[PDB]
């Protein structure tokens, strides 16, 4: 009975996939070896709903990368991941001189070396992150959209001048650490639109939960 | 070099696991934290938090949901009458899905506590009655007709006097372990019975609405205790 | 908002309304003397202390009443049905909570009250020809309860305008819903039978008829929860 | 306290009775507005009803806090909840009971407490004006219930 | 009956009815450390410490509730609208009081609460496929307000079933009708923009729908009122 | 590795900011200053000639 | 009215763009994926006027290194800057073996990284820097040139043997700080006419400041 299952470290902490990077060896997505991917801990689904559950959070991440073949194969290629803080510019080439930047955290590990692991600050500039935002960042809209929360851009990429041997699958897990909340607010009851604001259904706005026949007959 | 062995979970990846890993940013100063009003601990500071209880979880009509938070009483009702019955089931299905203390619940696979229904008459300041809330605890179903029901545990409530009274569940205990189609949660079982009897007929003056609605609050106790997570969400985030 | 949690059960009632304490006693086991001097009676403080919640009933525009009798409405349902039937002699205070879930555009007012030794009387034939003693439906009503016939005579000849000078509590919509009753052993034996003589009767009748104006869930559900303070038995069979 | 004639509307001569009291039914839906009034003591209006009121006019400027009341005398087997605002000076009347909320107002309950208490923080009847002639120090500071 | 007078305003509001301090803190200045260290914030007391009493809005037996963005409603009128526009920091408490003016011969009830960083989200079209952020009439309704299209998850998908959970105050006309809530200064940031980012928003819902027997006045004023508890600037323009 | 998260403004060039860097010339000893008759602190010495 | 914003180093202080260099990756400007930028604070416009408010000034600069493309796009190449302490000779190839010397402090950055930023000392062999200088420094007018008041040489390249890949502009900004000042001397009222002296247009010469009617009419 313990109330400690009931903390907000214990509610919050569980290391979440967030992140799926794909390299393809020829085809569509990611026809270079390399993407950006942005830290947005809404990478993992019931996220969302549940950090939403308060309006001002503050937490570390623990971001573990389990990098392998579609087929779940281990290889001997060396690969790149680098950590680009919100402010400075990403790359946009297999050598876009960002990747040699080292103001850019990089971290190289074989895949044959076991998950590479790193964390991760409260970036933003604020006290606390925000999910709502009522007004606007003093043509487009821009409302609700709160500007520091960024936490900044990971980028994965095979090291090397040339094109991997192998295709890969990058896959990015996160847990939040040391988590503080603030201003509990009520539960989402409709899904989600966009993940950008709130916006939902206006229409298919269904009950927050089943319902019976009548209020006497149980 | 200092002589080690290396044991089984060596290179291993424990999503649960918490040890540590090194700083991305070594010399940065994360802007300290200020001062924000109202910061959380524990979710059972939230479970006990009286939120409005869909007893009424009966229209599902798009434009009538708001009715859904109360459940009437009026003059058509004759003493002695059945008003409405819910049970005592904070997590599964049903009217406590309305509440904060039940939508938590949903993200924990066991608990056990007290609860804390309250009853919120809203009517005419001139209405006046005796309903009667009885609580029937697991097993025994809900009492054949209003007599028999307050053989036991119940409280007349009389708005004439107090416009608001608060009933105590006892404990559930959604523990007794089950295994359903497939979906093999732990099934209440323990599920209380809380029935509102008409005692006396809806009393009212020439001039006042002959018709009120009550609203139903509930939350959990301070024994309230919840244990292992489960992220059950059916509303998930959508890409665009 | 704070639920009671004593037992794998957990009704969340209340914080702490007016509770009537029947007679001004708590129900309590035994000194040291009884209808058995060389048989010390075991007291089920397992299963049998924790919370039942009989089936609700509904409450409707013309409910005459209802009532329930103790012990028989639990020795159907429960570990405490299972002791009061493999065991021979019985002693047991209670505690009833009669809940009741209705919105603030109803109305009603409920007395709930304990009488001991309820001894019920049926029509006596039609017009009060015929020493018909009432079926073991009236007599011993499971958990679910029965409903009054004549609600003003409380079938027994009796005036319900008396009805107060019991262990009662009243239940006006307006004012509250939940009401309970702490009622402690009452018999003219020490242990007593705990399937054929019922100790006492829980009845609950709307004297003030409820009512909303039309468009409210006509029924209000009334939710009977007990607990068993101080149960004793002796010698299982 | 004396009563506030907020209803007063009914002129007719046998129904002068009714100013005494504002209704409300089941025809009114969640959200719907109930009344309202200004916190204005002297001028005409509400207030000249009570002796607060009557007294003023025999005074040239004032100012204080203010202290409404309101008593449901519906049936007893009667509940709900009404939500009473206040608006200070300027803020016109909330447009719906929503926004409201969002200012200082009380969520009044009869089905628990047959009689809830509002108390207007201050008015200050001392804003000199000069309508056509009657150049009389005029509120300005009209609160809003 | 007490009239409170605090400035050019005097609203005779109840004696000391009971009022909701938010998340139990009571508004204050600051210690002596924010997003300005060498720009000492003038704090005004002058004009800018009244009462101001909003346009009374009418309930309806149909209103589907309404709600105010703070700051921004006084933005508007007021020598608090005169500061709010010409300077660029801002930090301020408040301190709203919601009125009903009606009858014991009507009924409902209001729940009246503050949500911090209330943030819209009308139709997104229509069924649900337009990324239309809200117009700039529910992000700021100025001192009138504006008027809830989906009560039911107050505009932003989140259910009212749960927004006690809020500081909030219940208003049932049967029981009372003055509710008062102490908002203090809630932000991710000691000095934010007093024109674009609104704090929060006060909503002020008919939970339970207004009624009155026919024949009485149909529509309830509720007269919101508050006081602007140590306002803060810097720098002006 | 001791525990770092990183807040919003890394990587950041606020051309006001002041914090520091490296000298380019570490070992460079700067001539000394000698002393210089009517040295000016404040500008607002020279708005009250 | 803390009179803190009057102080010398609060008046100076503020990084301000001081240079521009230009990498086109073909055309007329810089065809050698190279060039060398002379430390000169008057790169900021209003710098000049100000500075010049005073005969001797004594400071330290931090210069600080944006660089990007003409589209204001990140890209993986990296760069060096060096630094030509005013005494040693500068670059005047892609690979004048000047790069190579260690007492020339190089700084190697990626685009991906943050901007580059050191800091320079008071250069000058002398008390302090002078912005005038009444003589000569003991054919040709060598007047009013003070010598010693170089602080140096930036030298910007792509590093590597080969071109860059894609064009790059790098801005240079100068913040200086710790500043002292002397003899105040009369606010410069006349345009400019070349970086070395202080020649006016000798016939365009226009008031201090705006003019007016008559003295009675305001």
């Amino acid at each position: 009975h313990s109330t400690a299952e009931t903390t907000l470290d214990s509610f919050f902490s569980r290391a979440g996939l967030v992140g799926e990077i794909d390299l393809p060896l020829e085809g569509t997505t990611n026809p270079n070896g390399y993407a950006n991917w942005d830290i947005d801990i809404t990478g993992y689904a019931q996220m969302r709903r549940k950090v939403e559950l308060f309006t001002y959070m503050r937490f570390d991440a623990e971001f573990t990368f389990v990098a392998c073949t579609p087929t779940g194969g281990v290889v001997p290629q060396l690969l790149q991941y680098m950590f680009v803080p919100p402010g400075a510019p990403k790359p946009d080439s297999r050598e876009s001189l960002a990747w040699q930047t080292a103001t850019n955290p990089s971290v190289f590990v074989k895949l044959s070396d076991p998950p590479a692991q790193v964390s991760v600050p409260f970036m933003s500039p604020a006290s606390a992150y925000q999910w709502f935002y009522d007004g606007y960042p003093t043509k487009d809209l821009e409302y609700g959209a709160c500007p520091n929360n960024m936490m900044g851009t990971f980028s994965v990429r095979t090291v090397g001048t040339s094109k991997s041997k192998y295709p890969l699958v990058v896959r990015i897990y996160m847990r939040m650490k040391h988590v503080r909340a603030w201003i509990p607010r009520p539960m989402r009851n409709q899904n989600y639109l966009f993940k950008a604001n709130p916006n939902y259904a206006g229409n298919s706005i269904k009950p927050t939960g089943a319902s019976r026949t009548a209020i006497t007959t149980l | 070099g200092f002589p080690t062995e290396l044991k089984p979970g060596t290179n291993q990846f424990l999503t649960t696991d918490d040890g540590v890993s090194a700083p991305i940013l070594p010399n940065f100063y994360p802007t300290p934290c200020i001062h924000i009003p109202g910061e959380v601990r524990n979710l059972l500071e939230l479970c006990q938090v009286e939120t409005i209880l869909e007893v009424n979880n009966v229209p599902t009509n798009a434009t009538s949901l708001m009715e859904r938070l109360r459940f009437p009483v009026s003059a058509q009702a004759g003493k002695g009458e059945l008003c409405a019955v819910f049970r005592a089931d904070p997590g599964r299905s049903g009217p406590w899905q309305s509440t904060l203390l039940g939508q938590l619940c949903g993200y924990y696979t066991q608990w056990s506590g007290s609860l804390e229904v309250t009853f919120m008459f809203t009517g005419s300041f001139m209405a006046t009655g005796k309903m009667l809330i009885a609580y029937t605890p697991p097993g025994g179903p809900l009492p054949k007709d209003r007599a028999t029901a307050m053989l036991g545990t119940h409280v007349i409530w009389d708005f004439g006097l107090q416009s608001s009274v608060t009933l105590v569940i006892p404990w559930i205990s959604n523990t007794h372990y089950r295994a359903h189609a497939r979906d093999g949660v732990f099934d209440y079982y323990t599920t209380g019975l809380v029935s509102i009897w008409y005692q006396t007929n809806y009393v009212v003056p020439i001039g006042a609405p002959n018709t009120a609605y009550i609203i139903a609050l509930a939350a959990a106790q301070k024994n309230f205790t919840m244990k292992l997570c489960k992220d059950a969400s059916d509303i998930l985030q959508t890409g665009t | 908002v704070a639920q009671l949690t004593i037992g794998n059960s957990t009704i969340t009632t209340q914080e702490a309304a007016n509770i009537i304490v029947g007679y001004g006693e708590w129900p309590s086991y035994c000194s040291d003397s009884d209808a058995t001097a060389v048989d010390k009676p075991t007291r089920p403080d397992v299963s049998v202390n924790r919370f039942y919640t009989l089936d609700t009933k509904l409450w409707e525009k013309s409910s005459k009443g209802w009532y329930w009798k103790f012990p028989d409405v639990l020795t159907e349902t429960g570990v405490f049905g299972q002791n009061a039937q493999f065991h021979y002699l019985y002693r047991s205070g209670f505690c009833i909570h009669v809940q009741c879930n209705a919105s603030k555009f109803h109305q009603g007012a409920l007395l709930v009250a304990i009488l001991p030794e309820y001894v019920i009387g049926t029509v006596a034939g039609g017009t009060g020809t015929e020493d018909s003693h009432p079926p073991y439906k009236q007599t011993q009503p499971g958990a679910d309860g029965f409903e009054l016939q004549h609600p003003y005579v409380l079938d027994a000849g009796i005036p319900i305008s008396q009805l107060t000078v019991c262990p009662h509590q009243w239940i006006n919509l307006r004012t509250n819903n939940c009401a309970t009753i702490i009622v402690p052993y009452i018999n003219a034996l020490p242990f007593d039978s705990a399937l054929n003589h019922c100790n006492f009767g829980l009845l609950v009748v709307p004297i003030s008829p409820l009512d909303y104006d039309q468009g409210a869930t006509p029924v209000i559900p009334i939710t009977i929860t007990l607990a068993p303070m101080c149960s004793e038995f002796a010698g299982l069979r």
